[PDB]
């Protein structure tokens, strides 16, 4: 990777930096309140 | 780190971004340089002893 960085095929003595490292995230959440205000829907579909 | 600080975690951005060139090689180049200047700089001035 040094290599691969400098564009060359010989490395002389010292210290590169190559890349960047960081932990990918693992799983994703979402969150949004009590949404519990339904409509009636369901008291307007079943009315007789 | 120029991926994280234009980007960030966009592979999008990521993507549009490489079509830019060689600018950030030369940015990571000028603030190694930097380091490295002031580093010689400390040396230089307390390491005559």
């Amino acid at each position: 990777e040094t290599k691969c960085t400098l564009k060359s095929f010989t490395v002389e003595k010292g210290i590169y930096q190559t890349s960047n490292f960081r932990v990918q995230p693992t799983e994703s959440i979402v969150r949004f309140p009590n949404i519990t205000n339904l409509c009636p829907f369901d008291e307007v579909f079943n009315a007789t | 780190d120029c991926t994280m600080y234009i980007c960030g975690d966009s592979t999008e951005c990521s993507n549009l971004l490489l079509q830019y060139g060689s600018f950030c090689t030369q940015l990571k180049r000028a603030l190694t340089g930097i380091a490295v200047e002031q580093d010689k700089n400390t040396q230089e001035v307390f390491a005559q002893v």
